[PDB]
Formats: structure tokens, C-alpha cells, sequence
């Protein structure tokens, strides 16, 4: 039994650009929990945090992968995740409007 | 606190 | 209100690679507020919310005290499974331990809970009544077994009627103007072009807590809510949660609507129109 990740990517405060700020990748549902989550600027990796292992009452765990960052009207952000019911590495692009 | 357990399957 | 004190506990096996993981971590309500990980040098039961440093150094010690054996024997019954199943030692398996406490207004103590799973399946679970033992295949009622004749499910209850909810009561005695403070949600509406032909429309609830709250949407009067895409709550970062709920929907007709915000901060529910 082994449900696969929803990932939303997302800014803390509304973006304003140029503004500092911080954005959040925020991993959940899924299980086993052995799991691999990158914020990514540019396609590239990014220095990021990782909140504790934690998990719901259905056992389906989750995590919030967040650091600060300044938005521009160029660069853009994108989460990377990887697990035992991905073919492929998920990649979400963050959307502004989400 | 945390639960003392001495709690083995 | 009504608040919970509850712990979670992880174990994960990394076959070929040492020990198994040991993740601990603490809740008041929806606030973490304690960790431990088993990959930690030195490892200690760290704090993680502000209000709960100020507990004797007696405590923490006593808590990694507990964390490391909880570690230990945990990582041992990885083991006991594994064979009540015969899987190969090379599988990564995870096996998971939830117990808590749930107290009225007064205090009233309205739910006692302790459950463990193996990989991600229920395993066995203590009933409702803290004295007899659901469990889940014939793998899992040798360890009802084991648990019956040492009288288990007796320590757990005296754990969660008293020591748990005495706990919890000082928790949030201590963190009083975190925890029994909510947090109104920011509500905002934005609209977001698709074509000449219609639009999507956002209905925004930022920085509330707890992180229960309800958004609904009304065309025309209507409760439109069948349509609309809601993503799930989501944390802010700065212990605070989010969420929205779109539409999309005619030219012309965003006057058509509402959106409404339920939260238990809003000392009367919020609507707003484009």
C-alpha cells in the first residue's frame, strides 16, 4: 500500500516582485516515506529547509520544503520531488496566481 | 510528555 | 475551545544501511512544538515552538531518555514484523505509533487514542474503551497477545486519563497567547483571464489558524461549490495555514457571485463580490 505525493508550490505572503518573501513546497499524502524534495531556482537547485516527518491519521505523511527567496519578473521557481510511485521526478513550476 | 512505553511488537 | 496533545512516532529501515530512522515529533492542536530525529549527533529532544523552552533541563533529558529506547525498541520490532510476515530483510518497511489526548472546554477529557501501523496499513489499535485491542490480521494478534498478558493497554490508559491530559493543560497554559489565540484568514478575491470566453476566479484565505476553516461559492444565490476546484489547506511557513477555491465562469457574469469564508476567528462570516 502506497499512495503518491500532492505537491503545491506557493509564496508565503502575495508576490511582489522584488519583494523578499519566502516560498514553500509542501509534500503530502503519500507513503512510503522515504522521499527526495528540491526547490529549485532557475532549474537549479536551491539551499532549502525541510520541516519533521509528520503524517496524518489515514498514516499518510507530509512535509513543508521551504526558503527565502526575493520573486523577479524573470526567474523562475519550481519544485523537484522523487518516490517509489513516480516513474518520473514530478515537477511543479510556481505559479504566482497559486 | 512523552509516553514511557516499554512497548515491543 | 476543545484541544488534543498527541505524538507521532516513525520507523523506517534502510536495508544495508545501519540503523533504522526514528522520527519524533509533538503536537498541541495543529503547532508542532517537539522533535527527534534518530540521525542526529548527540541526539537530544529538541524544542520547536517558542513557548515550551522554559521546562527544566530535567525534562529534555528525561524525554531524549525516552526517545532513545523508544528508538531502540522500535527498531527491534521492524524486525519482530518483518518475520510475523517473512518479507526479505533487503525491503525498506515502516512501521508508525500515534497516541494522544483530546480535552473539552472544561477539561473534560473527550477521547483517549493510540494506534500503530505497518506500512501504512492499520495494525492494531487500542479501542475506544483504553482497555481491549483492535487488531487487524493474524500477524498483528500475536502482538495482542503479548499486550493482553502484560497488562498494557493499562499503562497507556492511566497515561492518556491522566499523565496526557494533565500535560496538555500545561502546554497551553504555557503558550497561551499562541495557542488559544486564532487567527482571522486575510480574504481576497482575484481574477485571472483565460480567453474572451471566461475566467478563472479566486477566492484567497491567508494567514488564519487553526487550520480549519471553510470557503464556499455562490452563483446567483446558488451554492456553486460542485464546480470549483479547492486545493487542500496548506501551511503559510509562519505557523499560519492557507487555502483558495477558483471558479471559472462566463464574461460578464463575476457579478454573478460570492465567495464565503467560514473560520473560527470571523466573529460573523465574511462574503465579498468581485
Amino acid at each position: 500500500v502506497q499512495h503518491s505525493p500532492k505537491v503545491q508550490v506557493y509564496s508565503r505572503h502575495p508576490a511582489e516582485n522584488g519583494k523578499p518573501n519566502f516560498l514553500n513546497c509542501y509534500v503530502s499524502g503519500f507513503h512510503p516515506p522515504q522521499i527526495d524534495i528540491t526547490l529549485m531556482k532557475n532549474g537549479k537547485k536551491m539551499e532549502a529547509e525541510q520541516t519533521d516527518l509528520s503524517f496524518n491519521r489515514d498514516w499518510t505523511f507530509y512535509l513543508l520544503v521551504h526558503t527565502e527567496f526575493t520573486p523577479t519578473v524573470e526567474d523562475e521557481y519550481s519544485c523537484q520531488v522523487n518516490h517509489t510511485t513516480l516513474s518520473e521526478p514530478k515537477v511543479v513550476k510556481w505559479d504566482r496566481d497559486m | 510528555r512523552s509516553f514511557i512505553e516499554d512497548l515491543l511488537f | 475551545g476543545s484541544h488534543s496533545l498527541r505524538y507521532f512516532h516513525t520507523a523506517m529501515s534502510r536495508p544495508g544501511l545501519g540503523e533504522p530512522r526514528f522520527i519524533s515529533v509533538g503536537y498541541v492542536d495543529n503547532t508542532q512544538f517537539v522533535r527527534f530525529d534518530s540521525d542526529a549527533p548527540n541526539p537530544k529532544m529538541e524544542p520547536r515552538a517558542p513557548w515550551v523552552e522554559q521546562v527544566g533541563p530535567e525534562y529534555w533529558d528525561e524525554e531524549t531518555r525516552n526517545a532513545k529506547d523508544n528508538a531502540q525498541n522500535f527498531r527491534v520490532n521492524l524486525q519482530t514484523v518483518l518475520r510475523y510476515y517473512n518479507q526479505s530483510e533487503s525491503g525498506s518497511h515502516s512501521l508508525q505509533r500515534m497516541y494522544g489526548c483530546d480535552v473539552g472546554p472544561d477539561g473534560c477529557l473527550l477521547r483517549g487514542y493510540s494506534q500503530v501501523s505497518y506500512d501504512g496499513k492499520d495494525y492494531i489499535s487500542l479501542n475506544k474503551d483504553l482497555r481491549s485491542w483492535t487488531a487487524a490480521d493474524t500477524a498483528a494478534q500475536i502482538t495482542r497477545l503479548k499486550w493482553e498478558e502484560a497488562g498494557v493497554a493499562e499503562q497507556e490508559r492511566n497515561y492518556l486519563e491522566g499523565t496526557c491530559v494533565e500535560w496538555l493543560a500545561k502546554y497551553l497554559d504555557m503558550g497561551k497567547e499562541t495557542l488559544l489565540r486564532a487567527e482571522s484568514p486575510n480574504t481576497r478575491m482575484t481574477r485571472h483571464p483565460i480567453s474572451d470566453r471566461e475566467v478563472t476566479l479566486r477566492c484567497w484565505a491567508l494567514g488564519f489558524y487553526p487550520a480549519e476553516i471553510t470557503l464556499t461559492w455562490q452563483r446567483d444565490g446558488q451554492d456553486h461549490t460542485q464546480d470549483a476546484e479547492l486545493v487542500e489547506t496548506r501551511p503559510a511557513g509562519d505557523g499560519t495555514f492557507q487555502k483558495w477555491a477558483a471558479v471559472v465562469v462566463p464574461s460578464g457574469e463575476e457579478q454573478r457571485y460570492t465567495c464565503h469564508v467560514q473560520h473560527e476567528g470571523l466573529p460573523e462570516p465574511i462574503t465579498l463580490r468581485w
